[PDB]
């Protein structure tokens, strides 16, 4: 239907002075076309990018903005500077919506050096203390990269995770637990305890409840010893839910040639 | 989480409306200023006035001391100043600056200033080593001058509280602020600064019941809380701890923790609103004047938490509100007793349970640490949860094997290696626990005495102490008992015998048992069993050993402190203090063993 | 977590004409679109409740004109993940209100392209609540 | 010559000996001398030869944060044997065996002279 | 117009900005993530490129070209240290080659009492007067006076 060449050369038009907001963001959506089908890619033709999109940035328009970070998170890997974006950056960060912001930790993640990082942290602090989840939930995924990069130094982060211990949203309680995992995941014990955490605990946005499932097992997996107390307990719990896959979930691994206790597992099957 | 905390209603006066109060630091008097007139200035230690003065009957809204220069400044709605050296109490000077009703001071501490806001929508300066000139003045007004704070931190640079609900903060050259922002939707009734100098928030207050934090270097209102129960006359910014303190229009105390800002706590001395704060900038002990009088409270612990190594590494964690991220020292090096030393570098944990205790194992090793009423025990070296649970209180059991627990009920479970030790299951009337080789339960007044493996009561000394320090194998054993300590012997077989023959006391515990062998009639800084020999400090901040009959005091210390550990080998005691700077005094072990074994008669 | 080996917007005329690997383990652009060949192919213009390939999970939405695809391991739950693949079915739907088509792409290309990013990002499922989403956003 | 034999030969490729025989019967149990996943973990078997007893050290020095080095064991006795040496591993780096050893002579026509208890600090 | 402020991060050229540019300045820190702002002075359509310069981008600080104009530059006139030699005559050299084609109008800032050592040496020094050269001219500042802004936009606002 149309063809990258012509484009390449011309996207840098809506950095020539040109004025019609619309022009430019079709033309973006090409490029991004290109490249979604599938595109090569490079740095001297980035660099030149990289002056080029620069200019641009009187623009209010908050939908610029966000044709804006697409391109940018189209960056990431093949990543070329922070910098200029610092001000950037701050300037979602201290932007008044939220949506901003959740953008661009997003690009950064694969990407970043570690240094910045510290003050970018506080801004994690921030992200981490907001009520609407959403964002903060933006400031996660980023973090996993960052993982991929490292992540550690995250870790020492857990004292922020345990005030957002507090969880109330669903989705959201889900989670922080994914990310908690993984890092007790590295440590049987506390997780020991951490069950003791949820013990007291029930759970908001229940895809918790899955993938504690699968955790819950795992210790008692090995024979972290007695199924007895703890485990029955979950599963009466688990039993009694019209979450039915987690019924499902804890029925579904207890294949037992002998029947454990074979009995039970009948009316949970006769459900089935 | 718990108030397992300190809180002490430190001191009391029940008075009036007691509009303002203003620290003396530099010994700990405080000033306070009544909606009588007349103003007091106490010695609150022993609730002891150090000097009253009428510098009007008027209700006197403004106070400071001037503690570099020595004297107390005063001024009271005669709209004049009046100086006293406080020196005495002797009156300087007196002269007029602002001419209306003068709301408040705020000081540059390190220049030589005094900074006053009033009502007349002025803010003045005058210099005092010009002798009370009005140097500059400060305007940009819109309605009285209510507040001044001097960030103090930027003394420098301040900020400015009205009513007509707004903020100008001011740099020199702005004798205006450099802007003036919009805060409350009510009216802003103080400003106020964030204790670090890292980072900066402001609180500010309103009786509308919402609060808002403001970062001043983005500029921005961080962010806006709400939640409360009545007007708040104030809340403040906790400068020890991380929390908030919320005060109303009714003198309610709500607490949100700072870091929680759930709310912690309530607490009411329905001693109605809170027209003033002064605070500790050592952090601890906070004034708030109140109608119905005032009351003082104090809410410190002494340490942290750490333990040492005889390796040498007093691994502590924290520092007093840090993450338990830190951990650590092995060090690497020697210096004079007098001198100072360095520090090694690498944190380990960052926990989140905020502790008071730390425990070492019987070998250092274990430590068993507990907070927020939970025991984290650790594997340390390991950096791994040895363990955890819930308190109440505890014994290890010394031999480095066991623990006891008392149960938040009060009703004993002990548990080894997670299994209940029921043989010893006496569960009387307490007080508090104590391990060692042989037990203790305290109670009733009393101090009572267990075997190990099944109960036996086998002694019941007068009284309760506090503390119990157990020499090293036991064997003479140093309780701490207010003033007045005693020094003990345990003799074994008569038990054996008395225990076979069984027929016993234990009323009394049996009194075929211990022995009382001499005391010392003791004040405690913090004390030591270097084995059974009772190296102690006192808290008159000598240390001391007691030693032959004879008590010497190897040194007197600044101030009493915390004794950091003498690693034997180095025959040196590391003296610690809480502030981390380390000093050592060798001695050597021998010679006291020296005098012990020759008067033991063992001479050669 | 991290569910989405990858996600295919589809015609009826087996082509794809979105994809973002949310992950790849096999390169290539081209060797994701072999693989379309058999297998949308195969599957075109029809769907199921289940279908697996070799111990992946294979799921998706279609529509008579269109197909979309989600991918990820059959080794899990097919009740969330349908529950999400509806999500994305219906928000999408929703927010269109109307049936994608062929003309829908064209219709308009950019939303794609927004819609793609913001409900999983590489692999994993940030946002949702379509409803929510799709007030959400519009902008 | 038993099993344990086989290991008095194994202990052999050393040559810091101060006397070995030939292995006579070996550990009823082999012990670990660290507990369960220490900051080191030492899991040790004893040897005994007609002559010598070799106790040779299995091991995991277990933390990533530590090698240990200057590695020798220590053995301090109560029911006899003739204390000959200490072995040090020169080296041991995380998740991994060495040897360390430590060494005895027994006696054996004493009242009181092989089975014995051993005290032993890690340098 | 791309004007190009230039200096440090650090020098506290971004609270002049604001100073003028909003009214409200900003800390002595320019920018790190940069400023791009418009201003209309005159009612005439200007963009203006903020640098805390630092360091690798200022390496980099050439890093863009198209529509140049006009400089801003700003030094600290009382900075006693990073302002000539090398430095400096590097800078403007290179600058004045690579853009021939914009006024450089140097702006020298927190001059409170001046802490430079002589307002003519240095003038020399720069070649100020190696002019035969674009308009030019040498301006003296203090941020908090803001001692000679309105003219240096005013006269600049001149065709």
């Amino acid at each position: 239907h149309l063809e990258k060449s012509a484009v390449l050369q011309e996207a840098r038009v809506f950095n020539e002075t040109p004025i019609n907001p619309r022009k430019c963001a079709h033309i973006l959506t090409k490029i991004l076309y290109l490249i979604n089908q599938g595109e090569h890619l490079g740095t001297t033709e980035a660099t030149e990018a990289f002056f080029a999109m620069t200019k641009l940035f009187q623009s209010n328009d908050p939908t610029l903005r966000r044709m804006c970070y697409l391109t940018i998170k189209e960056m990431s890997c093949i990543a070329e500077d922070v910098i200029i974006v610092t001000s950037s950056l701050t300037k979602d960060m201290t932007g008044k919506e939220d949506n901003y912001r959740g953008p661009a930790v997003r690009a950064l993640c694969q990407i970043t050096d570690s240094t910045m990082l510290q003050a970018v942290e506080r801004y994690m602090k921030q992200a981490i203390v907001d009520k609407v989840p959403s964002v903060s939930s933006s400031a996660l995924v980023s973090s996993l990269h960052l993982l991929k990069c490292s992540f550690d130094v995250v870790k020492r982060w857990v004292n922020e995770a345990q005030e957002a211990a507090s969880s109330d949203n669903i989705m959201v309680q889900y989670h922080a637990l994914g990310l908690l995992y993984h890092v007790r995941k590295n440590d049987r014990l506390a997780v020991s305890k951490m069950i003791s955490k949820f013990t007291r605990h029930g759970l908001k946005s229940p895809f918790a409840y899955c993938m504690m499932i699968r955790v819950a097992s795992k210790q008692l997996e090995e024979e972290d010893g007695s199924r007895d107390s703890p485990l029955f307990d979950f599963i009466e719990s688990c039993l009694r839910n019209k979450h039915e896959m987690v019924v499902y979930e804890a029925a579904s691994a207890i294949v037992n040639l002998p029947g454990c206790s074979a009995k039970e597992l009948a009316p949970a099957v006769s459900v089935l | 989480m718990p108030l397992r905390l300190d809180i002490k209603r430190k001191l009391t006066a029940r008075s009036d409306r007691v509009k303002s109060v203003d620290l003396h630091p530099t010994e700990p008097w405080m000033l306070a200023s009544l909606y009588n007139g007349s103003v007091c200035v106490w010695n609150h230690e022993t609730q002891t006035l150090v000097k009253t003065f009428e510098v009007c009957d008027l209700p006197v809204r403004a106070a400071k001391f001037v503690a570099r220069k020595n004297w107390v400044v005063t001024g009271a709605d005669d709209m004049q100043i009046r100086v006293f050296n406080y020196n005495t109490l002797e009156r300087v000077h007196m002269f007029e600056a602002h001419s209306d009703y003068i709301r408040c001071i705020a000081v540059h501490p390190t220049q030589p200033f005094i900074l006053t806001s009033s009502d007349d929508m002025l803010i003045k300066l005058w210099d005092w080593d010009k002798k009370w000139s009005c140097s500059q003045v400060f305007e940009g007004h819109t309605h009285y001058v209510m507040q001044i704070v001097i960030n103090p931190k930027d003394n420098n640079q301040f900020a400015s509280a009205s009513l007509d609900r707004t903020i100008k903060v001011w740099q020199l050259g702005s004798s205006s602020p450099n802007f003036t922002l919009e805060g409350h939707e009510k009216g802003v009734n103080c400003i106020d600064y964030y204790s670090g100098g890292d980072k900066p928030y402001l609180i500010s207050g309103a009786d509308d019941r919402l609060v808002k934090i403001w970062d001043y270097q983005n500029k921005t209102c961080v962010q806006t809380l709400e939640g409360h129960a009545q007007n708040v006359s104030c809340a403040s910014f906790h400068p020890e701890l991380p929390i908030i303190i919320t005060g109303s229009e009714d003198g309610t105390v709500r607490i949100w923790h700072s870091s929680t800002y759930r709310l912690e706590s309530t607490l009411n001395y329905g001693m109605e609103r809170v027209w003033c704060v002064a605070s500790l900038r050592g952090s601890n002990n906070v004034a708030l004047g109140y109608d119905e009088g005032s009351i003082i409270v104090k809410l410190g612990r002494e340490e942290p938490a750490m333990s040492m190594d005889a390796n040498g590494k007093i691994i502590w964690a924290k520092h007093s509100e840090v993450q338990q991220a830190n951990l650590k020292a092995m060090g690497d090096t020697e210096i004079k007793d007098g001198e100072r030393l360095p520090l090694a570098v690498k944190d380990m944990g960052s926990c989140e349970i905020y502790p008071q205790t730390i425990q070492h194992n019987p070998n250092g090793r274990f430590v068993v640490v507990c907070g927020d009423g939970e025991y984290i025990i650790y594997t340390a070296m390991a950096l791994r949860n040895k363990s955890f649970g819930s308190a109440q209180e505890f014994a290890w059991a010394h031999d480095s094997s066991e623990y006891a627990i008392r149960e938040s009920n009060s009703i004993v479970k002990i548990f080894k290696n997670f299994k209940e030790k029921k043989s010893f299951k006496p569960d009387f009337g307490a007080e508090s626990i104590y391990g060692g080789f042989l037990l203790g339960v305290r109670s009733v007044n009393g101090l009572a005495f267990y075997d190990w493996e099944n109960t036996e009561l086998i002694r019941r000394i007068e009284i309760q102490p506090k503390h119990i320090f157990w020499s090293d194998s036991g064997e003479l054993v140093c309780i701490a008992t207010e003033e007045s300590f005693f020094i003990l012997k345990y003799l074994s077989e008569k038990v054996l015998a008395a225990q076979e023959t069984h027929e016993g006391v234990t009323e009394d515990g049996i009194e075929d048992a211990f022995e009382v062998l001499g005391e010392i009639q003791e004040i405690v800084k913090t004390g030591l069993w270097v084995g059974d020999c009772f190296i102690y400090t006192s808290s008159v901040n000598r240390l001391n050993y007691y030693v032959g009959g004879e008590i010497v005091t190897i040194a007197h210390l600044d101030r009493t402190m915390y004794l950091l550990g003498y690693i034997p080998k180095d025959n040196r005691l590391y003296l610690g203090d809480k502030e981390l700077n380390i000093v050592s005094y060798s001695l050597l072990v021998s010679v006291l063993e020296y005098q012990t074994a020759v008067m033991r008669r063992d001479f050669s | 977590l991290y569910t989405v080996k990858a996600i295919l917007i589809l015609d009826n005329d087996g082509d794809r004409l979105f994809a973002k690997y949310y992950d790849d383990t096999y390169p290539s652009v081209k060797e994701q679109k072999a693989f379309e060949k058999n297998i949308f192919n195969k599957t075109h213009r029809t769907d199921s409740e289940i279908a697996l390939l070799e111990g992946l999970t294979v799921v998706y939405k279609s529509s008579i004109d269109l197909y979309f695809y989600v991918i990820g391991s059959s080794y899990e739950n097919e009740l969330m993940l349908m529950a999400v693949l509806n999500c994305l079915f219906d928000s999408l739907s929703q927010m269109l209100r109307k049936n994608v088509e062929k003309r829908a792409l064209l219709e308009n290309m950019e939303g794609l392209f927004l819609a793609v990013d913001e409900i999983v990002d590489g692999g994993v499922i940030l946002e949702s609540d379509p409803q929510q989403v799709v007030h959400r956003v519009a902008l | 010559a038993t099993r344990q034999e086989i290991f008095q030969e194994q202990l052999a490729a050393v040559p810091e000996f101060q006397g070995l025989g030939p292995l006579f019967k070996s550990s009823p149990e082999p012990v670990a001398l660290t507990e369960s996943e220490t900051e080191y973990v030492i899991r040790c078997t004893k040897h005994t030869f007609s002559d010598h007893l070799v106790f040779q050290f299995d091991c995991t020095n277990t933390l990533n944060d530590q090698t240990l080095e200057n590695v020798t064991v220590q053995m301090e006795p109560t029911e006899a044997y003739e204390v000959l040496s200490y072995v040090p591993a020169r080296s041991l780096p995380y998740n991994q065996p060495g040897t360390c050893y430590t060494l005895v002579a027994l006696p054996t026509e004493d009242p009181t002279a092989v089975a014995c208890t051993f005290s032993c600090v890690m340098k | 117009m791309r004007i190009l402020m230039v200096g440090l991060d650090g020098a506290g050229k971004t609270t002049v900005l604001y100073k003028l540019k909003l009214g409200e300045v900003i800390t002595t820190i320019p920018t790190i993530g940069f400023n791009v702002e418009t201003v209309q002075y005159k009612n005439i359509s200007f963009t203006v490129w903020d640098v805390g310069g630092q360091d690798r981008i200022r390496s980099l600080w050439r890093h863009y070209y198209r529509n140049t104009e006009g400089v801003i530059f700003v030094v600290d006139s009382n900075d006693r240290s990073r302002i000539g030699e090398a430095r400096e005559v590097m800078q403007r050299m290179l600058n004045e080659d690579e853009l021939r084609n914009a006024a450089w109008l140097v702006f020298a800032n927190k001059q409170d009492l001046p802490e430079a050592m002589s307002a003519a040496e240095i003038t020399e020094k720069l070649g100020l007067h190696s002019i035969r050269n674009r308009p030019w001219f040498i301006q003296a500042t203090c941020a908090t006076s803001g001692e000679g802004l309105y003219e240096g936009l005013e006269w600049l606002s001149n065709s």
